[PDB]
């Protein structure tokens, strides 16, 4: 049996793409967002009157495993030098695996920091952190 | 088995009134 | 809605493996790394639709007697509760709903619409495969049928297409109570050669890895944690021994029950104070 | 037996609505609340003379499972861009599951962060923290 | 106030487990996952009102004999303490206490007042359904009854309502005294069959969700905890085997005390010093 | 002063259990959650002082029969050290100190004073209940009484009061040395009805609490730690089985000594350099 | 045998007293003070030429387990909003459960932070943070 | 057999003293001093040319379980309010067990600030930190 009512996302039932392509061996990923909020404060009162939204700061990390072919690196998502100036935007679309319907797309994401580590008893992993203009849940039902 | 860890009294038998040992003529 | 972890396997298993052994071209993709020797003769034994030889399936403690030359052993294994929620509510229902639903269904020429037919009522609504229905093709469920405008989609009087629904059962709306079970289940495959047995616990292997795609599996039996343990003897006591190497499969699941409201405000009135 | 007069409150025992409607796989929240207490000193004393109250800061975190369905974005209770300067304010309850009485409420609450997470490993979790006006724990017996 | 475990267990399950098997309807919702054949064998035998066949509760090493057709099985298992309190003083009353009730009342016409009834003491009140009485209305307690003032509630002359409530025993104030306990007791379904024991014990699951709900569950055993053994064959040495699987509950409880305080100071004279 | 454990749990059990049992209220209390039939049961065999059953208590391992309808069994344990100091000191006297005594006693007539007599030398006083002895009373010890000045407290020629205080031995000042040490002790009740041992074991869990007032719990056996295992046949050869649930307390206690000096400097001499 | 020459205090031998009510199921407290001391460095010297005390400051924490009645809110002692300016001072005592005589009270204590946690698998609990004016441990013998 | 030419000093051989009273349940203690050193960087080097102490700052810290009798509020050595301006500066000694000699003795002991912790499952503790003028390793053989 199974009533959909109840059921909850899991590891299992999502799947993490960029440009069409998915990406391999992906273990987490991460999203932050932060509105800013900011009381405003009278002076007949200790109590704030009102909360403002001011500034939207976003990033999102993901963290894989280093696959020999297909890397950040290799497909040109990320970039090791002046490169960069050359690379575009993208969007980094999580998708339900079982409808391929749209859970969340990051649009405008851009490169922030690269991580990579090289270790002797554990395999390779790389974590790579963006930084995204607007986020969207649209394309539902 | 023998009874230690729990002991109850003997039985209450009905008692007959024939006198033992009676000597009859 | 108690979840017999035990049943679902049977019913997906039983299937899905005689599909698996029916064909030979899964087969050798399945037994790529084996040796030639070991691949050929279960192939010759018990692939294809004309094998004399064929697997059996049951559940431990039978007073009858299992095809030990090649069978799936199955028991129920350890259970534990892992994570809970406040006042131990999962979720909240408008509607009195059952299983989810895939179902296949052509699309039928309506006056104004076009309309699909479900052998159930639609309930809830989930996904019509690669349709995005805009705002003016007003897509809209009724009964055991869901239906979209006519306008701008006229090539589409014989759209084929595959629908995911739910069951609707009642209108009378509750909430749910329960938590998550974290449950183990042990699998064992048995013969009296151990080859048969390696090349039986692979076969397994890939019938998991397929059962992550389905429906009940992605909404209801989640996150896989797979266990092998050491080939074995499991009888010695005849003449000869039967080997078998067990796994252990774990789940998470929810165990939910269904709390009917009937407490429903329809009515509002405001009195002021007489003072 | 029962006793009610040693009774505590635990997770079982308390429900957390908004908008009426019960959030659904709720797994904790966390009140904060700062009175921003400060002493006065005078030049003849190193104790502090006195200490008075000078501003009110409060913060509400929850955590949550991602359902399916109903989840904080899709409820509107959340927001993932400049949806959000058209989201009014909220009132977040905790409420007895016995008797359905009220032990706390915060009112004029508005959404300070935003995070939710992606592992491959266990249940998606998604983290809101808001900032209220005040609270309140009238509607009391 | 001692909490014996075993005992409100019994206490819980005998009532609540006749109601449930007493209609088909809750069945069908429980064994929702199961299949057909289990289903309604079982259903067959002990569901309905008219069920020939029943299950029987008891504890363990009984000298008689048990309906090992079907039978639950509890013990008491272990027990530990986890946090304690300083002073080991867990809560202040004014008045003895006992059991917090929950009774049925309904409204009568007093002049000034609307009253409710009640079978014991009020001492204290708890909450009245979905009343929440103003400043005006003066709500006061007396002896085994609570009243609120009649005017602008005239409507209300035949309200018909439930009153949660504490029995009041005296009025010796006094402190409490105890810790907390963290309990495990065991649980397990009896059968010679095995189909019989995994739908007993899913059963089980059900009510257990349902006692969450309960009055005492709610104030005085809090925090459940469950967990499942595997099947087992409890017995070998007979004609067939017996088939159960254990579960583990837990609990978290208080072990409390009263202690009766007698200095009450009334009086307070205040006397300067000579010099 | 090497603590006995075993020895402080029968001085405190064996007067205290028979004052339990000796009333019917308090037993009530204890059995309030237990049903009628166990509860009364039981107190128509021991509660009252025209018991005619008796509960008995002892250590392990007698060569004597006990009374295994109903009994209290004790066994040492284990221990531990846990927690040390600094050159393992504990504490510096100037007085040779022995036990701590709570005394009562009535205010005597003097001149000057109003004074307590003790049945021992006071040594150290702790407290007389609820004075605050001022400057102006000044408070004094002397010998086997405490004296305070009756001026300004006139009133209190007849006061009755209770004394807190210590056994004084000698003026030889010494050290303290020793560790702290976590022992554990095992308690089990004895019976061939499990209904009764539950009931007894219960009646036990509340003198446990009581002792936490005790003076000795309070100043020597501090951080209780209490621990139940499962009900279990404790003898299976013989007529009937013998069930007992045992219990473990842990206590946190130190292992002292005392070392007497003999260095008293009492003269101080200073001598320049002759340079 | 019961030698008090080496006894000392734990759990089982304290009670936390408020207004004379004792607070029920509190678990721990810890208490703070700076005297502030500063040294004075001359010229002359790398070594400190003395210590002074400059500026006296104390805060006691108390953690709680929330009972359904008589916590920190319902007894008025903490709040919860503008109530908070009508709340007087308090004194925080902790005194001996063998002789009731007193171990160490706090005087003028004044609430600085408040904070509560609402958590699925553990009972819920409590924090306050006070500031107080004074300390004293005097009634004593 | 006991060859002194490798001995070490342990918990069981060490005493701390004050005014002649050796402190009970005593726990640990633990010593700072900070000489400052700075380097002198010229224009033709990176390299530091030399070294120069400039301050000397130290403290020591002292744990402690709290004894019925004698803590350090009792005794005098500690404070809790305006009666420390009153407190006169203190020397504590560490000497040996075995002769009695001395180990180490910090001259001119001032107090920091005072910590206590009232916890319910285990024994009353409270640390003390000093600050003190001079050290000194006299007064030996």
């Amino acid at each position: 049996a199974s009533e959909a009512k109840q059921t909850v996302h899991t590891g299992n039932t999502v799947l993490l793409m960029i440009k069409g392509k998915p990406v391999g061996r992906a273990q987490s990923a991460s999203g932050q967002r932060e509105y800013g909020t900011t009381g405003v404060y009278e002076i007949g009162s200790i109590m704030p009157q009102e909360h403002v939204y001011l500034r939207y700061e976003g990033t999102i990390t993901v963290e894989r495993l280093r696959m020999k072919k297909e890397n950040f690196a290799d497909l040109g998502y990320a970039s090791l030098g002046e490169e960069i100036l050359k690379k575009d935007i993208i969007d980094i679309l999580v998708v339900d695996n079982l409808t391929k319907q749209v859970i969340i797309s990051y649009h405008g994401c851009s490169a922030n920091n690269y991580n990579e580590t090289w270790q002797t008893n554990e395999i390779v992993t790389e974590e790579i952190e963006f930084s995204y203009l607007t986020a969207s849940d649209k394309a539902r039902t | 088995k023998r009874e230690d860890v729990i002991v109850l009294q003997d039985p209450y038998k009905v008692n007959d009134g024939i006198e033992e040992d009676l000597e009859i003529q | 809605a108690i979840t017999s972890v035990d049943s679902y396997l049977l019913s997906e298993i039983k299937p899905r493996l005689n599909t698996v052994l029916e064909n030979c071209y899964i087969i050798d993709e399945v037994l790529k790394d084996f040796d030639y020797q070991t691949r050929e003769s279960f192939k010759e034994a018990f692939c294809g639709k004309n094998a004399q030889h064929e697997v059996t399936v049951g559940f431990n403690f039978p007073k009858f007697k299992n095809n030990y030359e090649a069978h799936y052993l199955i028991q129920l294994g350890q259970g534990q509760e892992t994570k809970n929620s406040l006042g131990s509510i999962q979720s909240s229902y408008f509607e009195a709903t059952g299983d989810t639903l895939v179902e296949s269904s052509t699309a039928i020429r309506e006056d104004d619409k076009l309309v699909f037919t479900v052998s159930k009522p639609i309930g809830e609504l989930i996904k019509v495969e690669d349709i995005e229905f805009a705002k003016y093709d007003n897509l809209q469920v009724e009964g055991n049928k869901v239906s979209f405008k006519y306008q701008t989609n006229e090539d589409y009087e014989n759209y084929n297409a595959n629908i995911i629904f739910t069951e609707k059962k009642n209108d009378s709306k509750g909430l749910v109570k329960g938590f998550t079970v974290e449950e183990q289940v042990t699998v064992v495959g048995l013969s009296f050669n151990v080859d048969v047995a390696r090349c039986l616990d692979a076969v397994l292997k890939m019938i998991l890895i397929s059962m992550r795609d389905s429906i009940e599996e992605q909404q209801t039996f989640q996150l896989q944690n797979l266990s092998f343990g050491d080939i074995a003897p499991i009888i010695e006591d005849g003449d000869s021994m039967i080997f078998g190497r067990p796994t252990i499969i774990k789940y998470t699941s929810s165990l939910d029950l269904d709390y009917t409201i009937t407490q429903d405000i329809n009515k509002l009135t405001f009195k002021e104070r007489k003072d």
